[PDB]
């Protein structure tokens, strides 16, 4: 069981991730959406 | 076999016994092993905690002790664990869904209702596991006179004695202190000479260093030997009082055993004395035992043939 400190760092690195993986799928539609 | 085994490694002497006793053919093995033949709390949850270390470690330390108190009183999680563990799940991925399951974490109305639910369940199962003369006496003399048997009380003689009581009564009546009568110089030095060291009240002395004249070994093998022979003997007289046929028989066996022995380890050991010539009488500590096994089990046998003739 991490500390709940840890537990909330780990909380916002994989909010981050998932922000930056949104952000690459918004890109990847865009350039797609303008290859078509 | 195995569990036999077993045994003799945690005893060496045992083992050296049963050598002395089984394989040198004194005994047999099945008569040597003739004669060798948790409550529950209700904090095994809440004292038990996830061990962290001090840098990130989850000693969970998962002892069978807290596992078996939680499946005696959760048979949910023992019936989990059969129909999971290891095929469905892993025992340690059982356990980290146990942890972070919410039934262990059950931390409104619904949630204190299920608290109050959760706390008589468990309070139900532990109670189911905890389930699975006036005396008056007659001769008081006896005591005045007890175990002392009757003495030398030997009376005086006719009324001539109160004269002689008469005559320390005169004799004392006038009486002067004196010094000088008291003691003299011939009485002094024959107290003395009387407890001058080596004389008649100064008895025996310094004695000799048995110790060194028993060798070490000698001495641990006469240890053995003694408790071997305490064994044998205490097999011999739990048989006594002698009230079934069966009793004569093992006592026949037992002298036999005893016979035995002797022939195999106290002869060779008293050669070991012999061949170093011990004056110490040490086997005939020993043998004076033995003798007097012997003597009894005969006087038995022979108060038995008397009953019989």
């Amino acid at each position: 069981i991490e500390t709940p400190e840890q537990a909330k760092t780990r909380e916002r690195s994989e909010k981050i991730k998932l922000e930056f993986e949104t952000y690459l799928r918004r890109a990847m539609k865009r350039f797609n959406k303008g290859v078509h | 076999l195995e569990e036999k085994n077993r045994m003799l490694q945690e005893d060496p002497v045992l083992f050296q016994l049963y050598k002395d006793l089984v394989v040198s053919q004194v005994i047999s093995a099945e008569e040597f092993w003739a004669n060798r033949l948790v409550g529950i709390s209700a904090a095994f949850l809440a004292d038990v905690r996830p061990q962290t270390d001090g840098c990130n470690g989850l000693r969970y330390n998962l002892t069978s002790d807290i596992i078996e108190s939680i499946f005696r009183t959760y048979p949910a999680v023992k019936m989990k664990y059969a129909e999971n563990v290891p095929h469905n799940m892993t025992e340690k991925e059982f356990w980290t869904r146990f942890f972070q399951s919410h039934y262990f974490h059950r931390d409104k109305e619904n949630s204190n209702a299920a608290i109050i639910k959760r706390f008589n369940h468990h309070s139900a199962m532990v109670l189911a596991a905890g389930l699975r003369i006036a005396l008056n006496l007659k001769k008081s003399d006896r005591y005045y006179h007890g175990p002392t048997p009757i003495q030398s009380l030997q009376y005086a003689t006719s009324q001539d004695i109160i004269n002689s009581f008469q005559s320390i009564r005169q004799e004392m009546e006038a009486y002067t202190p004196k010094l000088t009568q008291v003691l003299s110089s011939s009485a002094a030095s024959s107290t003395i000479t009387a407890l001058s060291p080596g004389g008649a009240l100064m008895q025996g002395g310094t004695q000799q260093a048995i110790n060194q004249m028993v060798p070490n070994d000698i001495q641990s093998e006469l240890k053995h030997l003694y408790v071997a022979v305490g064994e044998l003997l205490r097999h011999f007289w739990s048989c006594f009082p002698v009230n079934t046929p069966f009793l004569e028989e093992k006592v026949v066996k037992m002298k036999s055993n005893l016979e035995r022995f002797q022939v195999t380890k106290l002869c060779p050991f008293q050669e070991k004395i012999r061949r170093q010539y011990l004056s110490t009488n040490l086997v005939s500590h020993i043998e004076e035992m033995l003798q007097t096994a012997y003597n009894k089990l005969h006087t038995w046998q022979s108060r038995r043939l008397m009953k019989k003739t």
